[PDB]
C-alpha cells in the first residue's frame, strides 16, 4: 500500500482503538453493579424457590440486550435459545431488547406478538418490569399459558456466559401438582413468581452482558493493537524506502 | 486571456494541468546540466509557477475593471500533497478543490473533498442569495465528518446526535450531481434551503435524487415568479425566504 | 500497423507486451548517453519519449487502430513515474493488483481501480452504468469495512452493513472468470461471458435474488447459470 | 545516604507507573496505597527553577516519602510541608542535618533520630 493510504488505514485503526478503551472503561464502571444485583437476585429467588422445590400451545419470551458490542454472548445466546426452542417455533413471541428481537429470527420470525425497548438505558429493576410484564399479561394471557418460555443469559462466569431459559406457567402448574401438598394462591403465585423470575432473569442477563462487554470490548482493544504493530512496521519500511530514494537523489545532484 | 483581461473583458483559463508542464520544465533544465534540485527539478519552479499564476488578477476601475480567473490542475500521486510541485502550487493558489477517490467510488461525484477543499477568498465571491440560504452547510457537514466515522464504529447514539447523521447523509447525497449538468444558481437556492433547514429529513436517503429531480420541475411550473426574483436580484429578502418555505412545505408534502 | 491503418485501408489490432521495456531501456541507456537522471533515476526525455510513441498508434480518419498495451508496474509501485505517464494516454485502464490474486482471485483485476471513459450512460446505456456503480459503490463499502471488521468482527455490523459485506463478498467472487488460456495451471475449464450476461447477472446478484447461495459456488463460475449449477454441486 | 533511600524510592514510583496506568473499577487497597504513595512522592519530585536542593535536606525529604509519613498530608499541602519541615530539621535536628553531611550515611542511630523528628513533625 501507498504510504498515505497506509497512514489514514492506520489512523482509523488508533481512532477505533480508543474509541473501544473508553467503552471498555464504562463497561468496567457498571460491572461492580451488574454483579453485585445478579447474586441480590439469585439469592432472592430462594423465597419462591422454597415452594416451587416442593410443589414441583406454546409461548416466547426473550429477554436480552437492548443494543450491539455485547460481544457474541448477548446475541447469541438468544439464538441458541431460539434454537432450542424451534420444537414449537410458532410460538407468540414477546420480544425484550434488539438482539434478543434479532436472536428470535432463528425460531419463525414472524411469531412476535408483543414487543418492549428501553432495558438498555438503566439498570433491571422491577419498578417498570411490573407494569411491562401487567401489559404482556394483558395483551398475551400469560397467566393461564401452559409453558411459556422465557430465554436469557447465565452469567456462569467472571467473564463468560451460558444460554439459559425457563418456562412459566398458569396458576393450574402449582395448584394441580399432586405434591402441592407439601404447603387463588395459586393465581396470586403465577403473579408474584412470574414477576420474580423474570426480574430474576433479567438481572442474570444485565449481569452477563456487561461483563461479557467488559472481555469482548478489551479483547477488541487489544486485537487493534497487533494490526496497528504490523501496519506500523510496514509505514516505517516504506519510509526507509522513501529515505533511501532521497539519498539517492541527492548524491545524483551532487555528482554533476 | 491577458488580452481580455485588459480590455475590460472578463477570462476564465484552465491549465490541465501544471504537473505536466514542471515534468517538462524538468526535461529541459536537466538536458541544459542546470543544478538540481528536489526531486530533480530545477531550483526555479516555483517562481515559474508563480509567475504564471499570478497574472490572475482583478483590475480596478481605473485600469478597466478586467479579470482573469486561473484553474490550475494539479496531479498528485497517491495523495502524496507533500510532493514538491503540489507544494509549490498549494501556496501560491488562493484556495483549492480537493478531489478523491475514495469519495469517487463511494457514489459521491464529481467527489469534492468538502473537508480539504477551501476557499481563501470566501463568501466574498458567493452570490448573495446562495451565502444566505448556505449559512449552515458547512458547519452540518462539518459535524457530519466527524459523527459519521463515530457512527460506523458501532456505538449506540442518542437521538441529538443522530440528528447529525440524519441531516448529513442527506446533504451529502444531495450535493451529487450528473456530469455536463451545471445547475443556474437560480436552481441551486432552493435545493440547498430545502436540505439544510430539515425539510429531506422525512425522505428515504435513497429516493433523495427523485427529490431534487422532480422539486425544480415543481417550482419552474408553479413557482416560476420566485425563481426569476431569484435570479433577477440575486438575494433573498424576507418574502422571498417566506415564499420559497411556503413552496418547499407545499410540494414536500408529496 | 501504421501502414496497415493509413494505406491496406483496414481495422487494425496492435497488442504490445509490454510497454514498460520501451522506457526500461531508455533508462538503460540513458546515463551512458551523459544525461542527468531524474525522479528515481529515469531518462529526464520519459515524457517526450513516451508521448512521441503513443500518440502515433492513435486512430485517425483513414483508418481505426485498436491497441492493447501490457504495463509493467515495477515492485508494484503505480507512483512510479513510468506508469503514472502511461496512465495519462491511455482511454480504458485495468490494474492489476498482487492483493487480489493473493486471494485466489483471476484474472485479479483491480474493481476499484480499473476505469474507462466508456462507462458512461449515453454510451453503454443506463442500467449498465447503474449496476456497475452499485457493484463499485458496494465493493467500496466492504472495503472502508475490512479494519472494523478485522477487529469487531462480523457480529457487530448493523443489518444494513452486514448484508452489504455479504454481498460484496459474493459479487468480487463473481468477478473471477477461468479463461480457457489458463486451462493448463488452473485445471479449471475457460468460460466467456456476453456483455449482456454480465449486465444482468450482476443486476440480479444486486437485487438479492440469489442471496440465499453459499460464497464458494459464485467462485469462478461464468454466468449466473453456472452459480445455480455449481450451487446444486455444492449442496449434493 | 541518598543511595540507601532511592533504593526504595524506585520500587514505589515503578508500581506506581504500572498501576496508574491500569486504572486510568474501584481500586484494590493496596493499590489505593499505590496510588497515594505515587502521587505523594511526585509532589516531592516537583521542584522550582533555580531552586537546587542540598543533600542535607534532600535526604529527609525522600526518607518521609519513603517511609510513608507524609501520606498523613494532603498532596496539595506538600509543598508547604517541605519547607516546613527542612526549617524544624535546622531548629530541632541540625545534629542529624549536620552528620548526614559530615559522615555521608544514614548510621542506625543517626536512621532512627531521622525517623523520629519525621513522626515529631508530621504530628505537628
Amino acid at each position: 500500500a501507498t504510504l498515505k493510504e497506509v497512514e489514514m488505514r492506520l489512523k482509523s485503526i488508533k481512532n477505533i482503538e480508543k474509541i473501544t478503551k473508553t467503552m471498555k472503561i464504562v463497561a468496567s464502571t457498571r460491572l461492580s453493579k451488574a454483579e453485585k444485583a445478579k447474586i441480590s437476585a439469585k439469592k432472592m429467588d430462594e423465597a419462591e424457590q422454597l415452594f416451587y422445590k416442593n410443589a414441583e400451545k406454546e409461548l416466547i419470551v426473550a429477554i436480552t440486550s437492548d443494543k450491539g458490542l455485547c460481544g457474541s454472548i448477548h446475541s447469541q445466546l438468544a439464538k441458541a435459545v431460539r434454537r432450542h426452542l424451534n420444537d414449537q417455533p410458532n410460538a407468540d413471541i414477546v420480544t425484550i431488547g434488539d438482539k434478543i428481537k434479532m436472536q428470535l429470527l432463528r425460531t419463525h420470525p414472524n411469531n412476535i406478538k408483543l414487543s418492549i425497548n428501553g432495558i438498555g438505558k438503566d439498570a433491571p429493576t422491577f419498578q417498570e418490569s411490573a407494569l411491562i410484564a401487567d401489559k404482556l399479561l394483558s395483551v398475551m394471557k400469560a397467566g393461564t399459558y401452559p409453558k411459556i418460555s422465557i430465554f436469557y443469559n447465565d452469567p456462569v462466569s467472571s467473564l463468560s456466559f451460558e444460554p439459559s431459559e425457563k418456562p412459566i406457567f398458569n396458576a393450574k402448574t402449582i395448584e394441580q401438582s399432586p405434591s402441592f401438598g407439601k404447603f387463588n394462591v395459586p393465581r396470586d403465585l403465577f403473579e408474584y413468581t412470574l414477576a420474580n423470575q423474570m426480574l430474576t432473569a433479567m438481572a442474570q442477563g444485565y449481569a452477563a452482558e456487561i461483563s461479557a462487554r467488559r472481555n469482548a470490548m478489551d479483547n477488541a482493544s487489544k486485537n487493534a493493537g497487533d494490526m496497528i504493530n504490523r501496519y506500523s512496521i510496514l509505514y516505517n519500511r516504506t519510509r526507509q524506502a522513501v529515505i533511501t530514494n532521497e539519498l539517492v537523489d541527492i548524491i545524483t545532484g551532487a555528482s554533476s | 486571456g491577458e488580452w481580455f483581461r485588459d480590455n475590460g473583458k472578463h477570462a476564465l483559463i484552465v491549465y490541465d494541468d501544471l504537473s505536466k508542464q514542471a515534468v517538462a520544465y524538468r526535461q529541459l533544465s536537466l538536458l541544459l546540466r542546470r543544478p538540481p534540485g528536489r526531486e530533480a527539478y530545477p531550483g526555479d519552479v516555483f517562481y515559474l509557477h508563480s509567475r504564471l499564476l499570478e497574472r490572475a488578477a482583478k483590475l480596478s476601475e481605473k485600469e478597466g475593471s478586467g479579470s482573469l480567473t486561473a484553474l490550475p490542475v494539479i496531479e498528485t500521486q497517491g495523495g502524496d500533497v507533500s510532493a514538491y510541485i503540489p507544494t509549490n502550487v498549494i501556496s501560491i493558489t488562493d484556495g483549492q478543490i480537493f478531489l478523491e477517490a475514495e469519495l469517487f467510488y463511494k457514489g459521491i461525484r464529481p467527489a469534492i473533498n468538502v473537508g480539504l477543499s477551501v476557499s481563501r477568498v470566501g463568501s466574498a465571491a458567493q452570490v448573495k442569495a446562495l451565502k444566505q440560504v448556505a449559512g449552515s452547510l458547512k458547519l452540518f457537514l462539518a459535524q457530519y465528518r466527524e459523527v459519521a466515522a463515530f457512527a460506523q464504529f458501532g456505538s449506540d447514539l442518542d437521538a441529538s446526535t443522530k440528528q447529525t447523521l440524519v441531516r448529513g447523509e442527506r446533504l451529502t447525497q444531495l450535493l451529487k450531481q450528473n456530469q455536463y449538468s451545471p445547475l443556474a444558481t437560480e436552481e441551486q437556492v432552493p435545493l440547498i434551503y430545502a436540505g439544510v433547514n430539515g425539510h429531506l429529513d422525512g425522505i428515504e436517503l435513497s429516493r433523495i435524487g427523485e427529490f431534487e429531480s422532480s422539486f425544480l420541475s415543481y417550482l419552474k411550473s408553479n413557482h416560476n415568479e420566485l425563481l426569476t426574483e431569484i435570479r433577477e436580484k440575486g438575494e433573498l429578502s424576507k418574502e422571498l425566504l417566506a415564499s420559497l418555505k411556503s413552496a418547499t412545505e407545499s410540494f414536500v408534502a408529496t | 500497423a501504421e501502414y496497415f491503418r493509413d494505406e491496406e485501408g483496414q481495422d487494425v489490432l496492435l497488442f504490445i507486451d509490454n510497454i514498460f521495456r520501451f522506457t526500461q531501456a531508455g533508462s538503460e541507456v540513458s546515463a551512458l548517453l551523459g544525461r542527468i537522471p531524474s525522479a528515481v533515476g529515469y531518462q529526464p526525455t520519459l515524457a517526450t519519449d513516451m508521448g512521441l510513441l503513443q500518440e502515433r498508434i492513435t486512430t485517425t480518419k483513414k483508418g481505426s487502430v485498436t491497441s492493447v498495451q501490457a504495463v509493467y508496474v515495477p515492485a508494484d509501485d503505480l507512483t512510479d513515474p513510468a506508469p503514472a505517464t502511461t496512465f495519462a494516454h491511455l482511454d480504458a485502464t485495468t490494474v492489476l493488483s498482487r492483493g487480489i490474486s493473493e486471494l485466489g482471485i483471476y484474472p485479479a483485476v483491480d474493481p476499484l481501480d480499473s476505469k474507462s471513459r466508456l462507462l458512461d450512460a449515453a454510451v453503454v446505456g443506463q442500467e449498465h452504468y447503474d449496476v456497475a456503480s452499485k457493484v463499485q459503490e458496494t465493493l467500496q463499502t466492504y472495503k472502508s469495512l475490512q479494519d472494523i471488521i478485522a477487529i469487531l468482527g462480523m457480529d457487530e455490523l448493523s443489518e444494513q452493513d452486514k448484508l452489504t459485506v455479504e454481498r460484496a463478498r459474493k459479487i468480487q467472487r463473481f468477478l473471477s472468470q477461468p479463461f480457457a488460456v489458463a486451462e493448463v495451471f488452473t485445471g479449471i475449464p475457460g468460460k466467456l461471458v456476453r456483455l449482456k450476461d454480465t449486465v444482468a447477472s450482476f443486476k440480479a446478484v444486486l437485487e438479492g435474488k440469489y442471496d440465499n447461495i453459499p460464497e464458494h459456488a459464485f467462485y469462478m463460475v461464468g454466468g449466473i447459470e453456472d452459480v445455480v449449477a455449481k450451487a446444486e454441486k455444492l449442496a449434493a
